[PDB]
């Protein structure tokens, strides 16, 4: 939901639908394709804003259906680097922990996350934060969290093997959720 | 024909054979740190110098106001047209 | 299979072939030589053409480039076939659309 | 699929709330949710985008209040693509200004960028 | 987890078909599994496949009871995978043997370079860089450039001298060099002779022997005779540079086909399996990979492994041609195996056999007998031919009624279906196992269902002895109980047909367009007139005219 | 007209279809064990699929007959539908 | 624009649309006819035909490349 | 490469021109087993050819006269193609690792220079400890250790290409232009 | 131009088969 | 010529030279001598790009150039000579072992601009000179002459062929001398090194080398 990329493909049309508007049609075979998935590097599509041109339909021997070559933009979800952007904090791991969007729902943030980071699993997944410059201070985070905001870096893009994270970015807590900022 | 040399091997063979003698140590000589140090610093005058064209792909998606870091002080040198093929014309 | 005791079929020559051309008929030629003799889904790679696998290269790595055709069984046996003989069938896929 | 352009026509989260919020209005009394797989993966996306952009306070604008916002951005100096980034979340706290820009303490002054503070939390509601 | 965009896309063909060489590096690339091992089946229990072995699964399922391994699937859904095998000796090529010992006449031996003038290969490549260059204008050229490069014996480049390049054996090259005359002496075939008098101190039977002592070209030499020519000099070599490359033209690297292209064959009279010939030959070949080795820590003599060395040259160069002729009588074999060659030639080969035949079925034949009751386009169908053969039809809102009616009947009576398939799901259901009440309420929009052949369907009926175009023809169907092929006498003539001793042979089309190609193009009434002369064929019979 | 438009009296032999006609595949069958097989891989020459064998051999619809011409759909559609707007991004607010 | 192209219908495009209009009355299309009870949608796809009823545009191209568009209803059929 | 003990026996054949494998046994008092073993691997990476001597115009590989000489010209044309290919893998190598870690290297510099520049004002201990914070020890461990390896590899290469002229040295003077 | 047989270089084909009956009385499949 | 020598020069030319200089160069490497139109035709790139690059391979003495048939320009890329850009350290180390860091610095940027004049290098190691001192900011021009006039007679730096129609025809004579320079423009004159004399100066000290190693350290003296 940050840019939107324009496509082309040919889309095949049913012969039996041929009584409704092509333009909708199209739309609506569109919007089934590229729902929840990640191409290769522009990032994962969200919807379909519209068509820029439509051209003419062919009808190959052989098939009977009508093949329509459309020039169509889509928004995806690829931010820059220096974005803030919230979550809510799944899980914690020994490397970092496991926070996911609404609809994205694999982050991890490496142990790069403050100067004094405690990580220790005995039992339960738990987090300390101790900070003694003037003061005590020490922050204790449990199972479940809320409301961190933080900024993606280090972006990488994995290819699927022929049948797992296509899409993984990394994060340093900027501020977690009471409010303490962090710079 | 064939002698009695039945052989049968079921470990494909290592994709990094072990070595049996290891490298000889190369000579240390204050001329060989002073080359080294020269051609590092020919190498880094080399990628700082006009001969050398630095904006062959510009890819840039968002600008920012650190222009200094994104572009590169470049100048042109004496092309010398007179002692060259009169057929380029840039 | 050759041979009417072993439940077999019978055999169209170019004898015959000749006289479907002559008439001008291809689709009835395509149908009865390659749909009803045999018929196999390819998938072949645009950039280096040569036989993936589940829609997946193992020559240039990449998912991208990638499509299916509709070849008879003897064209792919032959092509996989000529490859022991030091020869590499390279095909060279171009849009029909366009 | 060919692409034209990678890195063009950079829009906001309101927009795709905006449309979002029309596009699953008529599609529910028209379209009668015929393909199960196709139209569930949509109905998931379009139900996390829309939890997303209305817990995030920035659902409550009007398009001629971002145009007024971004004349009132255009001026001093900042940039193209931070005016947008600022619009995203609220800057009512001073110290998330600093984060925002990733130098706003040698740029500009603490009293410029309060008076822009102020200026943004009249805009935005709460 | 996300799933990445994967569609195919069907608007696609091939255009252009470039031909080109692999290289060993490309080979062991695109290769999947590397075979170590010599046994083809394991000693265990019952019979199964050896991991690395030469009948492995990993290339390939073969049959109807073992998976694939790379892809879950069956042998029908399965294209097939390659391997790569090491050779300890590099080996000569049957087919790019001309080719080698015609680029040793080219290049120099000693130097890696091309023996031409500056002026004359900048005339040459004029020549070579033309918009218009055809295969058999290429032909020419080269033997062209071999005799101007041959009748020069000194390299303009260099001052060595190189002599000639001859072929002995089968696969044995031995380079004309060091040429003793009478007329002038040489230092350099001096220093030669010389250079092996010492050699005499100890066996006395080499003096007489050394006038026929020259360089003999083995593999191993060649190999870095083509790693040193430079790459300017290839383009003037008719050799495509972006296909082809001098270097891989020495077998080094064995590429392994599919399993899938090479089938095993079971006989239940003794309980004998066969395996391919191919296959053998893979294994026979690994076995005469190790005993080199093997000899090499051992300890033999040089001949104990040249013998060894020349026989695994000579095994691999006759497992694709195995028909070469002029062949050692101790190391002539006994046995007939075919290989890939012998697979392209034959009257039982692929490209005139498989491809050009590709036999079809949904057909018959049977004995014509006459019948002066039907039309000029009428055909009659024995009961017991029209019940064999199906015609697949999908159903419409139409067809509704017209097919619930005949999959009511069923197959035993000659109006009905056999095979029904349902809309989404892609499988193919009896109606003689199964019931017929239930299977017509169970019936949707796009069904398809395979119907008995019934009256008023574009049929096919042709003789096989063919010379003209009006030999084949296409009538309509109909059902006659007798057991007999019935037509009308006035197509007599188109088939030339004696009614004595005939056997004419029918085809049923089997897609619904290529059904209307045939009634408009193949029709009865239209092929009246013939295309040679222009006068009307089918006129009437003796009888009809007495 | 057919051996008189090229050059000069072509016959219609092996060595002339060679001069005729420039596939390898359709040689295949005429000629012998490998001799053209392998000079083929040795040059290294592309051969174009637009012969009606090499159409029946590969499995492509031939250009002659009722190949040549191409159909066409008819419906309802619109060549350009309007756009939507891009509120956010206009150059005049931008100032670049 | 102007058609140099003979106006009669060849049997050869003839055939093909009427096989690529039989093709598509068989995936249960609209049909566009009075039609009563028959079988064999091949027969009354040269209905349509006869009584210019077939919305199919033939598309012609010439050995250079030009593209030139012909209408069914267009297109003289005599039989 | 091979060791002292191949050494001895290369010099040996180089000596006696076109020397016999049964007679190689006694003068070089080596086991006949490892002899054999090294003198094919010498065979196998092309150091000495092989001739051939026939009693017929036949091969007849079985009952011929197989003899070990040594060409230095060729063995030399033949290094040569090898220090190039090793001065390519010395150069991909020092590329290799530029690429690795070269966000942290310019992040790493870009702390540095805004550092030296207030230095200049005036410098607080507590920022100089605070920039000793701010890189970790892996951040910090990567140049120190991309350093030595940067400098092995370009001290390397220098060796490398000074064997190439002795080695083009002698093909030149060999080389007569005609 | 060499001066060959049409039987022996040209191979026989279903061309040359002559299709002809006459009484002459008295592989892996999946 | 081989792929090895090749792949060397291409890495070669990417890392001292740019990626767009050094497609060019090693398409002329693969093709002996050919057109700069069709060049440009095959290489792809763009007129003016190729222009800039066959400007900076012919400033570093790298690629040649001649008239042909009727008027075309052929050119012709030495990949022998490029080969020795690894060398530049030992050379400089060479001229620093026996003179000093005058013609250590003289000789610096004569290989990393190939044809240059005289009166601007000299100027150049002069306020070079000044710029690295602290306290006496004064280099007499004569005595930065003196070494490259040293360097002229004992040739190890010579004049490149100087200019004397499509093209200017490239003509050498043997008259290296060393023109009147004045000190407080003359232009048509460049001086390059020569790497013959490196080379032999390398084969004389291989020699004394193994000479001093092999019997005796006095001999090698006397050799
Ligand atoms: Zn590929
Ligand atoms: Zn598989
Ligand atoms: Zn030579």
């Amino acid at each position: 939901m940050f840019v939107l990329v324009e496509m082309v493909d040919t889309v095949r049309i049913p012969p039996w639908q041929f009584e409704r508007k092509l333009n909708d049609s199209i739309a609506e075979e569109l919007n089934k394709k590229l729902a929840n998935k990640v191409v290769y590097n522009v990032g994962l599509c969200i919807c379909l804003f519209d068509i820029t041109k439509l051209e003419d339909a062919y009808v190959f021997p052989g098939d009977g259906a009508s093949h329509t070559k459309v020039h169509f933009r889509c928004v995806v979800f690829h931010p820059f680097l220096d974005e803030i952007l919230i979550g809510k904090i799944k899980g914690c791991s020994p490397e970092g922990v496991h926070v996911s969007l609404g609809f994205f729902d694999d982050i991890l943030i490496p142990p790069e996350s403050l100067q004094q980071p405690a990580k220790f699993d005995e039992a339960e997944q738990v987090w300390v934060w101790e900070y003694e410059t003037e003061e005590g201070a020490h922050d204790l985070y449990m199972d479940t969290g809320e409301e961190i905001r933080f900024r993606v870096v280090d972006e990488s893009f994995v290819d699927t093997s022929p049948t797992e994270a296509p899409y993984t970015l990394v994060g340093s807590i900027s501020e977690p959720g009471s409010w303490w900022t962090s710079n | 024909k064939g002698e009695k040399l039945p052989d049968v091997v079921l470990k494909p063979p290592p994709l990094f054979p072990d070595t049996d003698y290891k490298p000889v140590p190369l000579k240390t000589g204050e001329g060989e740190e002073y080359m080294l140090a020269l051609k590092q610093e020919l190498r880094e005058t080399m990628k700082r110098m006009p001969y050398f064209i630095e904006t062959p792909e510009e890819r840039q998606d968002i600008e920012r106001y650190s222009k200094r870091y994104m572009k590169v002080y470049k100048e042109e040198w004496i092309p010398d047209w007179r002692r060259l093929p009169r057929e380029m014309m840039p | 299979t050759e041979g009417r005791s072993r439940d077999g079929g019978l055999r169209l020559g170019e004898m015959e072939r000749d006289c479907l051309i002559g008439y001008g008929a291809s689709m009835l030629l395509l149908e009865r030589l390659m749909i009803s003799s045999d018929a196999f889904e390819v998938d072949v790679c645009g950039q280096c053409g040569l036989l993936g696998y589940s829609g997946w290269c193992h020559y240039c790595k990449s998912s991208c480039h990638v499509s299916s055709l509709r070849i008879p069984y003897a064209c792919k046996l032959l092509f996989q076939e000529l490859q022991s003989m030091n020869i590499i069938p390279r095909l060279k896929l171009s849009k029909y659309n366009e | 699929m060919e692409v034209k352009d990678a890195n063009s026509a950079l829009l906001s989260n309101y927009e795709v709330f905006q449309l979002l919020t029309d596009l699953k209005e008529q599609r529910k009394e028209s379209g009668k949710n015929k393909h199960s797989s196709g139209q569930q993966n949509l109905n998931t996306i379009t139900y996390e985008t829309l939890k997303y952009i209305s817990k995030t306070p920035c659902r409550h604008q009007s398009p001629e209040i971002v145009r007024e916002f971004l004349t009132a951005l255009k001026s001093h100096k900042l940039t193209k693509a931070e005016k947008l980034q600022l619009l995203n979340h609220r800057p009512v706290t001073a110290v998330e200004i600093q984060l925002m820009v990733e130098e706003s303490e040698e740029r500009l002054t603490e009293e410029q960028i309060e008076a822009l503070l102020h200026t943004v939390t009249s805009i935005l509601p709460a | 987890v996300k799933e990445q965009f994967r569609e195919t896309d069907v608007a696609k063909k091939i255009s252009h078909i470039c031909f080109g060489m692999k290289s060993p590096e490309e080979m062991r690339q695109q290769a999947h599994i590397q075979v170590v091992s010599k046994n083809l089946y394991s000693q265990d229990n019952q019979h199964a496949p050896l991991l690395y072995g030469v009948l492995d699964h990993r290339m390939g399922t073969s049959e109807k009871d073992r998976p694939c391994e790379t892809c879950g699937k069956n042998l029908a859904d399965c294209l097939g995978h390659y391997g790569y095998i090491d050779l300890e000796l590099p080996c000569f090529h049957v087919g790019y043997f001309r080719a080698v010992i015609g680029i040793l006449q080219m290049i120099c031996k000693t130097c890696c370079h091309i023996m031409l003038s500056q002026e004359e290969k900048k005339q040459f490549l004029d020549y070579l860089k033309r918009p218009g260059l055809t295969y058999l204008q290429k032909r020419g050229l080269k033997k062209k450039i071999s005799d101007k490069c041959r009748k020069k014996n000194i390299c303009h480049h260099c001052g060595a001298f190189n002599g000639t390049v001859k072929k002995c054996g089968l696969l044995k090259i031995i380079h004309e060099k060091y040429k003793t005359n009478k007329k002038v002496v040489d230092p350099i075939v001096s220093n030669f002779l010389q250079s092996f008098e010492t050699a005499i101190e100890h066996n006395k039977e080499v003096e007489p022997l050394l006038g026929r002592a020259q360089e003999n070209l083995n593999p191993l030499v060649v190999l870095n005779l083509f790693k040193r020519i430079p790459a300017e000099d290839v383009p003037l070599l008719l050799m495509n540079p972006e296909a082809g490359k001098p270097s891989d033209l020495i077998l080094t690297r064995l590429l392994v086909p599919p399993l899938c292209i090479r089938p095993s064959v079971v006989s239940d009279l003794k309980s004998g399996t066969n395996e391919d010939d191919l296959t053998m030959k893979l294994t026979e070949i690994i076995f005469l990979n190790d005993v080199i080795k093997k000899h090499r820590i051992s300890g033999a003599k040089t001949q104990m492994i040249m013998e060894d060395w020349d026989f695994l040259q000579l095994q691999c160069a006759l497992y694709i041609n195995s028909e070469l002729s002029g062949i050692p009588l101790n190391m002539a074999p006994k046995k007939w195996t075919r290989g890939f060659v012998q697979r392209l030639k034959g009257k039982q080969g692929r490209f005139r056999g498989n491809l050009s035949g590709k036999r079809v079925d949904f057909s018959g034949r049977t004995v014509i007998s006459p019948d002066p009751n039907l039309r000029i386009d009428e055909v009659a169908v024995p009961v017991h031919v029209a019940k064999i053969l199906t015609f697949p039809e999908k159903v419409n809102k139409a067809n509704i009624n017209f097919l619930r009616k005949l999959v009511q009947n069923g197959p035993e009576v000659h109006p009905g279906a056999n095979f029904i398939q349902q809309r989404h799901t892609q499988m193919k259901r009896f109606l003689k196992y199964g019931n017929r009440e239930k299977m017509a309420q169970e019936l949707k929009y796009g069904d398809i269902v395979e119907r008995h052949l019934i009256d008023g369907d574009v049929v096919l009926f042709n003789r096989q002895p063919s010379l003209h175009k009006l030999s084949i023809m296409a009538h309509l169907a109909r059902v006659k109980p007798h057991r007999t092929f019935r037509f009308n006498e006035c197509v007599c003539t188109p088939y030339n047909a004696d009614f004595d001793g005939d056997e004419m042979n029918l085809h049923l089309p089997q897609t619904e367009e290529a059904k209307a190609e045939a009634l408009v193009l193949m029709g009865t009434k239209a092929n009246l007139v013939t295309p040679r002369n222009g006068e009307p064929l089918i006129a009437a019979i003796q009888d009809f005219l007495t | 007209d057919l051996m008189t438009y090229k050059g000069e009296v072509l016959g219609i032999t092996r060595f002339g279809l060679a001069k005729m006609k420039e596939s390898v595949l359709m040689l295949a069958s005429f000629e012998k064990t490998a001799d053209h097989l392998f000079d083929a891989a040795y040059f290294g020459q592309k051969d174009s699929v637009c012969g009606v064998s090499e159409c029946i051999i590969m499995g492509i619809p031939m250009n002659i007959g009722t190949g040549l011409f191409k159909l066409l759909h008819k419906a309802d559609r619109d060549p350009n539908p309007p756009k939507r707007p891009l509120i956010f991004d206009t150059n005049e607010f931008h100032i670049p | 624009q102007k058609r140099i192209t003979t106006p009669y219908m060849t049997k050869y495009e003839r055939a093909r649309v009427l096989g690529t209009r039989a093709l598509q009355i068989a995936m249960c299309a609209p049909v566009m006819v009075e039609l009563e009870g028959e079988t064999d949608p091949l027969l009354i796809a040269m209905k349509e035909l006869k009584a210019r009823k077939i919305p199919i545009i033939i598309r012609r191209y010439l050995p250079d490349g030009s593209y030139e568009d012909w209408g069914v209803d267009e297109l003289i059929i005599t039989d | 490469r091979f060791g002292s003990r191949c050494a001895r026996i290369f010099r040996l054949v180089l000596q006696k021109k076109h020397i016999e494998q049964k007679q190689v046994e006694d003068f070089a008092m080596i086991p006949a087993k490892e002899a054999k073993d090294m003198l094919y691997k010498m065979l196998s990476e092309n150091f000495m050819s092989l001739q051939e001597i026939p009693k017929t115009p036949d091969h007849a590989p079985s009952r011929t006269f197989y003899l070990y000489t040594v060409n230095i010209l060729s063995a030399a044309r033949m290094l040569l193609h090898r220090c190039y290919k090793s001065i390519a893998n010395l150069i991909e190598r020092r590329q290799f690792e530029t690429k690795e870690n070269k966000r942290l290297l310019e992040k790493s510099q870009r702390v540095e220079a805004i550092i030296a520049s207030m230095q200049a004002t005036g410098a607080e201990e507590a920022q100089l400890q605070e920039i000793e914070e701010m890189i970790t020890a892996p951040e910090r461990q990567q140049l120190e250790t991309l350093k030595r390896n940067v400098n092995k590899l370009d001290a390397s290469e220098i060796q490398v290409d000074e064997t190439i002229f002795l080695l083009e040295s002698y093909i030149e003077c060999t080389m007569k232009r005609q | 131009q060499e001066e060959y047989d049409e039987e022996e270089q040209e191979e026989e084909n279903d061309y040359i088969n002559s299709y002809f009956e006459d009484g002459d009385d008295f592989e892996a499949t999946y | 010529m081989t792929q090895a020598e090749i792949k060397l020069c291409s890495l070669l030319l990417q890392e001292h030279f740019g990626e767009i200089v050094e497609k060019i160069g090693v398409h002329l490497i693969r093709t002996g001598s050919q057109p700069l139109r069709v060049i440009a035709h095959d290489t792809g790139t763009s007129l003016d790009q190729v222009k800039k690059a066959l400007c900076v391979l012919v400033q570093h003495n790298l690629v040649s150039y001649q008239v042909h048939k009727r008027g075309v320009v052929e050119y012709e890329a030495q990949c022998s000579r490029v080969l020795r850009m690894l060398r530049y350290p030992r050379y400089i180390y060479t001229t620093k072992t026996l003179y000093s860091d005058t013609g250590e610095l003289i000789v610096e940027e004569l290989l990393l601009n190939g044809k240059l004049t005289m009166s601007a290098v000299v100027k150049k190691v002069a306020d070079r000179l000044t710029e690295t001192m602290e306290d006496g900011k004064t280099m007499d021009y004569a005595e930065v002459s003196n070494t490259f006039v040293r360097l002229a007679d004992t040739h190890f730096v010579q004049r490149c062929p100087s200019v004397p129609a499509p093209t200017l025809v490239i003509n050498e004579k043997d008259m290296y001398l060393v023109p009147k320079l004045s000190l407080i423009p003359d232009d048509g004159i460049y001086w390059q090194a020569n790497l013959d004399r490196f080379h032999q100066h390398f084969r004389d000290q291989a020699i004394v080398s193994a000479v001093a190693n092999r019997m005796d350290q006095t001999s090698s003296e006397i050799v």
